[PDB]
């Protein structure tokens, strides 16, 4: 599994691979790891599919209620805190890292890593088994002031490099761009992925 | 917490004439991988107390949340009483011991610095509930690398000035960077005096690699 | 290991047991009684893990006695045997099970003499004769060879002697004396100890 | 540890050694291994010192309460049953206690052995502890029910002494008591080294 | 542990122109005592003794193999071995069994054959020497022995004072040890004579 | 144990503490840890004490044979090759951790050699349980090409840090100064600790000890 | 994860005719490093009782706080200060309440009894205890106890007068055994703290020990 | 567990041993001899792991006999004891060690009566009296209480009877008969079996 | 440990980090992991220091003798085969990957990976614990036809990215360029290493 989220001036770009694995067998080659928690808030799932799905649903429920009580769209930090709380409380039982990304009127585009109950705000985050192979790549390629188009391109490249090297990653690349205007979904199929040194 | 994920390395601390200074790098380690290179491991508790923590970062964030609320609660009363460094050190000790007794420890080693009523305070609290005070402190790998240097300087000059303590701490940070594999050359220096708690950072130590040519 | 044995005749039940109480390699007591009187016509022979036997047997004894106090008549051997099994089986999957082996001998007014065998897992079985412990391996075949359903009490005592003599010659443990009791229509009678 | 007790024509003799150890280190040579519950009741200790000290002191509390409630003084048989039921609740939890309860009640001299597994036995003579097998050999060889008081004291002293000579975990001094109808009397407190040298000569 | 299976304690003390070596006499298997006159100190020359503590079987085997080697040495070299040379000989013997060691820690005490200078040392089970100027201990009650020796030992003690010192050191040390004791034997090695004494000790 | 070495302008300085412990008890208060390999090559040993002793003795012996046949002064590199080839053969079972220092035709050389057989040539090193403390002093104050007296003071301070900070080290500091000209073995170069003076005392008279038997044998 | 740690330290107590001494070293350790050289292991309970503790410092800090609260609670419900022997009896039950997850502490109490004589009580971690004339506890306890048996108990000596132990002799002996223990035990060192309990109160004295 | 016992008098050595050969819980043989005659004045009492005892004892016996054939005189008890220990210790760290416990009794022309005790780890010790097995725990103190160095052979036999009687009353194992032999200047003599 | 070797037209560029580690302690911060087996043949060491040192010495000895017998400079493939043979034969006991790079008159600049007894010729190779973080980086940055200067720059960048992320890597960067003309050594010190996204 490889997930990544980048902050840009006015929103966020979040993407991931589509592979679900059970040992050496591919149980689902087109799974969507990008899940919406609210209108402008998304979360990327990595680790255990059952734990992540359960956590995401619990959070979506808590945030929905919270939003109707406060009569306003929930902040990205609130969504991250709710996820952090659940992740920290059940750290012994849960094996899933729910990366949070979204947009709100107070702080704009925000990316939060909440692995293991620890909450950290970053300009860009990478997770999953395949993220280890692209650390060098993102550290040398990332530049401040990137536009949404550049962010989408940056994310696609990194994910493609990880999918080629990581056995647990592969399939297609799911991409979502969140801004004030809304959510834009995008799917880069196997034959349209960026190509690099392969032989 | 039996399995710590993201951890921080050494935390240094030394008393000086009219204050306490503590240092810690900004690295969040995931095993041997340097995963989070910009996280603060030093927290201001109140106007006279600061806290540095090594070990599990999530446990430190939780302790920071609980401690922070306690201070806010106390300030709401506005009765003229506030938590001294000693009282916070005592509270932390009980908290750690309690968690350890239920076989669910908070995987952290802490250094508490403070200045109250013209007296500097420096306390250590580990995950087992072991607590004590000393003129200088160093958690984790610093105990073997930094402490020896700190103690050596205090054996010749027990009372240090703010400038001397600051320079001594920077020398220790450099050694830690040279010899500790989980360390990073980006750190913070927190100082507590009569004027309150100040946190400088990010800082870097000057490194020499002359020996490579040899 | 302790030894228990029961032989059921046409109108009586004969039981016997060793009187050794041991602690590791030393015999701490050589005249220990392993029989518990539950009622006028019911005997409970119990062996096994230290502590458990007495705790369990006494618990049954108190309940069997309480039944008689509340109703005016005694529980039958069959009902008592099933009550014992029920209780033993209830503690089987609990935190505090009872590691005991037992024999329940009794005489019912309408049903006659009865002998019940129960292992530590609470399986209950009615039998013409039975034995518990390591000694049962050397004596069960002897009972199979000489026992008849119409055996008299005099022949039963001789048959029991044969079994006990075999233990003296073949068994590695030192069991020099045995308690011998008989239950019939006139109640529980103490016979002479069989000693070697 | 070696403790022993036997009934004879003039009551009950109770004798113990006084060594406590931790591994191979001798932590004390002056432990008191006899508890005086009341003036007609004694308890001996063997096994873990904290378990024995605590549960036998708890029996003493229960014995005293029994006396205030009933106005009659608990019998040796009921005291031992109370102790055996107390420790039976913690069975399987690694308690370590081998006790002898001895006294004189309405049915005459009573002697019971009670241990951490729940074993409770009434008897004429017992020995407990790591040196108990050695004590049994000497005690059974010279024991007669018609012993005179001085002869019984000598047998008790010899059985403890020879056990401390052979068992590494036993030693120090021998504390002996004599249980009688009117109550127990502390007979003596002799160092086993003085005794063994006087037997050696 | 294998080193506490039989128990035992040995100590050597240096005096003024003399040496002392002492040991307990108990031979026992675990908690049970078998005999009270087991030999742990063997003569290896006129003024040279070796004390062995640890597994009884290895104590006898090491002493016998060492005697075998020393005898051959004396015939070939035509002289009495030096205290220091014996230490090396013993270390070599114990090191040969680096992986499958003899469970014994030897203590050497003696005076050089020509200058009569006191010499003491102690080796471990692998064969590492510890030459000291005061005392050396070995056995199940080494901690107790260290305590007694550290506070009682004085430099330049004469034969009488040295005897009292080592005697008190061993007696009080073995009395706090369950598997050591049943008597103490002491050897006072002087230039002109060897004095062997058995002390009055506890037998429990 | 704290052992340390540094290369200075004209040679090598080796250092060690003198405490030998059995688990948590001090067995020897004056163990010599700096051993002679050859006239201009010395070795400091840490780790398993019987392994260090045997390993250095075997090496010194082989190095002496080598120098008798060649008729020349032994090289530090030969000592490092003999030691490391022996240690690799035993796959770490011979637990010898060493610091090898010496001066030959090519100048001063310092090596650290570890139990499995790996080695490193460096301008300063430390080993033993007090190694981190000594290394902190070197990292903080080492400079290349120091004078003999500055290097002697630096090595003493590094060993002293291990002596005061590590419970496995103690006693005195010993040093070995090796140059092209000479070798200076300074057993007891510094004595930073000492038993207290003692207030009262104890005394045993004549026949305080009761005696059972006695045999005198005259020689 | 292990809930304990060995933090070293040695405690000694000696009872005299009208005094008791409790002494201890001040080194606190963990593994092969020293946490601090200024951590005394003897705390005052009342004006005639001192406790010395050794073992896992986490349990030592908590147990002392618990004892301190029980003394206040006892005073509130009994209208008097707990005596030395009632403190010893009460500590036994507190240690036995954690019989399945024990306090890893070796305690020694030193004080005066009701007749104004020296009293010493020694405990094992699960509560077993007894009154003694003198006692060593902690890391160097097996080095010190044999020497106290010979020099205070007069064991293994013949033709020796068993004179009563004076404060002066007891003080020199306490300093000497700790000096000997600092030479051999690696966990014992830095400084010696001696508390003398008499009818006039508790006086303290500090003496330096080897720092290595 | 097997039982061995030796009592050394001023001019003789008395030995005894149980005659039980067991297989798990059954006594397969009740008259098994545990004594091996090495020479005219030397007896080797051996117990322990099945197979090992006989293999080891026979090996020693053959070597002791070979010594006599080659030299014309018998090996002394002391030399024989040390030869036995040497061999036992040599196999201690080998692949095939001998798990045996033994007693070596003998009479030497010049040295007199000797009793040797040897455990399975090959530690050798000379002793006035000794015992092997679980029974030694119940009888060693009895020997300590009544044994004197000048005890006569008649008193020694009575002392042995005392020990064996203790086993009958205290020991949990069934050991009804013992082999009794005495070694003196006239050789090895068979005494009457002590049975219960 | 991070090692890397690149083939270029006319030679090879090989480089590595200088960190020797024992758990969390840095036992040697300036170790040279580049070892010459012959005049124009080098090997990069990763894994166990003792095993790699022993293997390198054994091979250097075998190649030296081989070269004097054949009266010519040994081929790079022969050096790789000798290393492969030792590595495969003792696979159960050795824990060290000796990467081979050099130049010969028959095949020019060659890079061989010989981990675990398996021999593979590659245009560029990466090894050690730190190599996992730069897989993505080298796959996207590597271009055929690079010059020696570019190869030196490419190698320095990759190693620097790995040193920053990998705890087992660090110190300085050793670099050697091998061609027909000879061996050129180079050391990039801590304060002269390439800088990328760090905060
Ligand atoms: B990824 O590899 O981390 C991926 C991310 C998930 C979808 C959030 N996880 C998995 O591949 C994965 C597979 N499984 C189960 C394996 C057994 C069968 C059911 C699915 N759990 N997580
Ligand atoms: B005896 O040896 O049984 C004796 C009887 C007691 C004093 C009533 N027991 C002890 O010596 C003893 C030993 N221990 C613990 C054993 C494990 C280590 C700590 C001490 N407790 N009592
Ligand atoms: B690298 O991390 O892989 C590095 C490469 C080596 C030098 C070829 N290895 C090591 O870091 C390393 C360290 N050690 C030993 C650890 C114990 C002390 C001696 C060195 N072995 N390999």
């Amino acid at each position: 599994t490889t997930i990544m989220a980048v902050e840009f001036d006015g929103g966020v770009v979040v993407g991931s691979d589509s592979r679900v694995s059970a040992g050496e067998a591919v149980v689902n080659r087109a799974f969507n790891k990008l899940s919406p928690l609210h209108q402008h808030i998304y979360c990327a799932l990595s680790g255990s599919a059952a734990d992540a799905q359960a956590m995401a649903d619990m959070a979506a429920y808590q945030l929905e209620l919270h939003g109707l009580e406060l009569e306003e769209p929930p902040l990205v930090l609130a969504a991250a805190n709710v996820v952090r709380n659940i992740s920290y409380k059940y750290r012994e039982d849960l094996s899933a890292h729910l990366m949070i990304a979204g947009w709100d009127r107070r702080d704009g585009g925000q990316v939060y890593g909440t692995m293991g109950g620890m909450l950290t705000r970053q300009p860009f985050a990478i997770g999953g088994s395949g993220s280890t192979y692209i650390y060098g790549y993102v550290d040398a390629a990332y530049k401040p002031g990137m536009s949404p188009e550049e962010c989408r391109s940056f994310t696609t490249n990194a994910i493609a490099l990880a999918m080629n090297r990581d056995g647990s990653s592969g399939g297609v690349i799911h991409l979502v761009t969140i801004t004030a205007a809304g959510v834009d979904y995008q799917v880069i199929l196997g034959n349209e992925l960026p190509k690099f040194y392969d032989e | 917490t039996q399995n710590p994920m993201v951890t921080g390395t050494s935390v240094l601390g030394v008393k000086f004439e009219g204050g306490v200074v503590i240092a810690a790098d900004m690295l969040g380690s995931y095993g041997s991988l340097a995963r989070f290179r910009n996280i603060s491991r030093i927290m201001r508790v109140n106007d006279s107390t600061m806290l540095g923590a090594s070990g599990d970062y999530a446990d430190f964030q939780y302790l920071k949340q609980v401690l922070g609320q306690m201070v806010i609660d106390e300030e709401l009363l506005g009765d003229g009483h506030s938590y001294s460094p000693r009282a916070i050190h005592s509270w932390l000790t009980r908290a750690m011991y309690s968690r350890r007794s239920k076989m669910n420890p908070l995987w952290n080693t802490m250094v508490i610095g403070g200045y109250a009523d013209g007296e500097s305070f420096l306390g250590y609290v580990d995950m087992l509930g072991v607590a004590y005070e000393a003129p200088s402190l160093a958690t984790g790998y610093g105990a073997y690398l930094a402490q020896p240097l700190l103690r050596e300087v205090l054996e010749k000059q027990p009372v240090l000035s703010q400038t001397e303590a600051r320079e001594l701490v920077e020398r220790c940070m450099r050694v830690l960077y040279y010899r500790d594999a989980r360390s990073y050359n980006r750190f913070q220096i927190a100082t507590v005096t009569e004027k309150g708690v100040e946190i400088e950072g990010p800082l870097s130590a000057e490194t020499n690699w002359e020996i490579a040519h040899m | 290991m302790e030894y228990l044995i029961g032989i059921q005749g046409p109108d009586y039940v004969l039981v016997a047991s060793d009187q050794v109480a041991a602690s590791s390699i030393v015999q701490m007591k050589d005249d220990h009684d392993k029989m518990f009187k539950m009622s006028e016509k019911i005997l409970l022979l119990c062996v096994g893990e230290a502590g458990d036997t007495v705790q369990f047997a006494e618990y049954i004894q108190k309940n069997v006695q309480l039944y008689k106090m509340r109703n005016g008549y005694e529980l039958s051997p069959t009902a008592a045997a099933n009550f014992t099994r029920r209780n033993l089986a209830d503690c089987l999957r609990s935190r505090t099970p009872y590691h005991v082996n037992l024999l329940l001998a009794g005489y019912d007014e309408h049903e006659g003499p009865a002998l019940y065998y129960m292992d530590y897992l609470a399986a209950l079985a009615k039998a013409p004769f039975a034995a518990h412990g390591y000694g049962a391996f050397l004596t069960l075949s002897i009972l199979d060879r000489y026992y008849t359903p119409t055996i008299s009490r005099e022949r039963a005592v001789e048959l029991l002697r044969k079994c006990l003599e075999e233990l003296q010659k073949r068994f590695i443990l030192n069991l020099p004396t045995f308690s011998v009791r008989i239950i019939d229509k006139n109640g529980i009678h103490d016979l002479d100890n069989i000693s070697f | 540890t070696t403790t022993l007790a036997f009934k004879f024509q003039h009551g009950v003799i109770v004798a113990v050694d006084s060594r406590a150890t931790a591994g191979n280190y001798i932590s004390s040579s002056r432990v008191n291994k006899v508890i005086e519950i009341n003036p007609s009741l004694l308890g001996t200790m063997s096994g873990c010192a904290a378990d024995c000290q605590y549960w036998e002191r708890l029996l003493a509390k229960e014995c005293r309460l029994y006396y205030l409630r009933n106005g009659e003084r608990i019998s040796v048989s009921a005291a031992s049953k109370l102790l055996s039921n107390m420790v039976y609740q913690y069975r399987g939890m690694d308690l370590s206690m081998g006790s002898m309860i001895c006294g004189w009640d309405k049915k005459g001299p009573g002697l019971y052995y009670v241990d951490q597994n729940g074993t409770r036995l009434s008897g004429n003579m017992f020995s407990t502890g790591s040196g108990s097998t050695y004590a049994y050999g000497v005690m059974d060889s010279g024991y007669q029910p018609s012993l005179s008081p001085e002869e019984a004291y000598e047998l008790g002293r010899r059985a403890i002494t020879y056990a401390t000579h052979r068992d590494s975990y036993s030693g120090g001094i021998i504390n002996m008591y004599h249980m009688k109808e009117d109550g127990w009397v502390k007979v003596e407190s002799t160092d086993v080294n003085e005794l063994l040298h006087q037997y050696q000569e | 542990s294998i080193m506490s299976y039989n128990g035992g304690a040995v100590m050597a003390m240096k005096g003024k122109n003399c040496v002392a070596i002492a040991a307990d006499r108990r031979f026992g298997i675990q908690a049970q005592m078998v005999t009270t006159d087991f030999q742990k100190i063997f003569p290896m020359g006129d003024r040279l003794y070796i004390g062995l503590a640890g597994l009884a079987t290895d104590v006898q085997t090491v002493a016998q193999r060492l005697k075998f080697r020393l005898n051959l040495y004396e015939l070939k070299e035509g002289r009495q071995i030096k205290p220091y040379t014996l230490m090396s000989m013993v270390a070599n013997l114990l090191y040969e069994k680096r992986f499958g060691p003899y469970y014994t820690e030897p203590v050497i005490a003696g005076l050089d054959p020509k200058t009569f200078k006191p010499f003491i040392c102690s080796l471990d089970l692998i064969g590492c020497p510890m030459v000291t100027d005061d005392f050396v201990v070995s056995g199940t009650c080494s901690e107790q022995m260290y305590g007694m020796c550290e506070s009682l030992w004085e430099p330049n003690m004469d034969p009488e004072h040295l005897f009292e010192t080592i005697s008190q050191a061993m007696l009080n040390a073995v009395d706090r040890d369950a598997v050591s004791g049943m008597g103490v034997i002491v050897h006072i090695i002087e230039k002109d004579k060897i004095t062997t004494r058995t002390l009055k000790a506890r037998m429990d | 144990t704290t052992i340390a070495g540094l290369v200075f302008r004209d040679g090598v300085i080796l250092g060690a503490d003198t405490r030998a412990t059995n688990d948590s008890v001090v067995m020897d208060k004056n163990c010599e840890k700096i051993h002679f390999i050859a006239p201009k090559i010395y070795c400091c040993g840490a780790g398993v004490a019987a392994d260090a002793e045997m390993t250095t003795r075997m090496a010194a012996s082989n190095m002496e044979l080598h120098s008798l046949s060649t008729g020349r002064e032994p090289r530090v590199t030969t000592v490092t090759r003999l030691l490391r080839q022996t240690l690799f053969r035993y796959r770490g079972h011979v637990g010898a951790s060493l610091l090898v220092g010496g001066v030959d035709f090519s100048g001063p050389q310092l090596y650290s050699v570890h139990p499995h057989g790996s080695y490193s040539r460096l301008p300063f090193t430390a080993l033993g349980s007090g190694q981190d403390a000594a290394l902190a002093v070197l990292e903080d104050r080492f400079q290349p090409n120091m004078t003999l007296e500055a290097a002697q003071e630096l090595l003493v301070e590094a060993i002293t840090a291990g002596i005061l900070g590590d419970l496995g080290s103690g006693g005195s500091v010993d040093a070995c100064v090796i140059t092209g000209t000479g070798a200076k073995l300074l057993r007891t170069l510094s004595s930073p600790t000492k038993p207290t003076e003692r207030p009262s005392q104890y005394y045993f008279a004549p026949g305080t000890t009761a005696v059972q038997s006695q045999t005198v044998k005259p020689l | 994860f292990s809930p304990y740690a060995f933090n070293g330290g040695t405690v000694l107590a000696i009872a005299g005719e009208d005094f008791s001494i409790v002494a201890s070293d001040t080194r606190l350790s963990e593994g092969f490093s020293i946490h601090t050289r200024d951590s005394p292991k003897c705390y005052k309970l009342t004006d005639k009782t001192v406790i010395g503790c050794s073992g896992f410092h986490g349990d030592c800090l908590t147990l002392t706080k618990i004892i301190e609260a029980r003394l206040k609670m006892y005073k509130h419900s009994n209208n008097k200060t707990m005596t030395t022997g009632a403190i010893a009896a009460m500590l036994s039950t507190i240690l036995y309440s954690r019989r399945f997850f024990p306090y890893y502490v070796y305690n020694i109490i030193g004080g005066l009894d009701e007749e104004g004589k020296g009293a010493v009580y020694s405990f094992d971690p699960v509560g077993s205890y007894q009154r003694d004339s003198f006692k060593a506890g902690g890391s160097a306890s097996a080095m010190l106890q044999p020497l106290l048996d010979n020099q205070v108990g007069f064991k293994n000596m013949q033709n020796v007068e068993h004179v009563p132990l004076s404060l002066d002799r007891a003080m020199r002996l306490v300093k000497d055994v700790f000096i000997s223990a600092a030479e051999r035990d690696v966990y014992t060192g830095d400084a010696l703290r001696i508390c003398i309990v008499t009818k006039e109160g508790i006086r303290e004295e500090t003496v330096p020990l080897r720092k290595d």
